[PDB]
């Protein structure tokens, strides 16, 4: 009946321009584009941190290097302290 | 397909494959390795021709 198909078209009418089409918001003082699909379509990484880790930041994973390739000056000193714990060993 | 609103998962599905080969391994380790194990060979080979002479001795 009529008192439901009239707020049924009222569905039609107000909230018609809001989100069912982009006719901006005749009620309201307030516009409705300027908050979501542009200041709040970065709202999600205006909450969370930019140009690092949504950009994410694929980096190459820093390098590590072994004993800087010189055993002779080590490995007969490690050798010659092998010799002062076997002692005490 | 969760995200209606997508916009972004393409570039980061891209951004995700482009940096698929993430970084190679580090198996520099092919001269200095063995040297431990050259001085390994050296010693534990000295002590062992001692100690199996030195028990028959």
């Amino acid at each position: 009946q009529d008192l439901y198909l009239r707020e049924l078209k009222d569905t039609k009418l107000a909230p018609s321009t809001l989100q069912d089409a982009e006719g901006n918001v005749k009620p309201w003082n307030p516009p409705q584009k300027p908050n979501l699909p542009e200041l709040e379509l970065q709202g999600p990484e205006a909450l969370k941190a930019y140009t690092e880790q949504n950009v994410e930041t694929a980096h190459v994973a820093k390098e590590s290097e072994e004993g800087e390739s010189e055993p002779i000056e080590e490995d007969w000193l490690v050798l010659d302290d092998a010799e002062e714990t076997k002692e005490s060993h | 397909s969760v995200l209606k609103n997508t916009s972004v998962i393409d570039k980061i599905e891209s951004y995700v494959k482009q940096y698929k080969p993430v970084k190679i391994d580090a198996s520099k380790q092919l001269q200095v390795i063995e040297s431990f194990e050259k001085h390994a060979m050296t010693n534990a080979k000295e002590t062992e021709s001692l100690v199996s002479k030195e028990l028959k001795d």
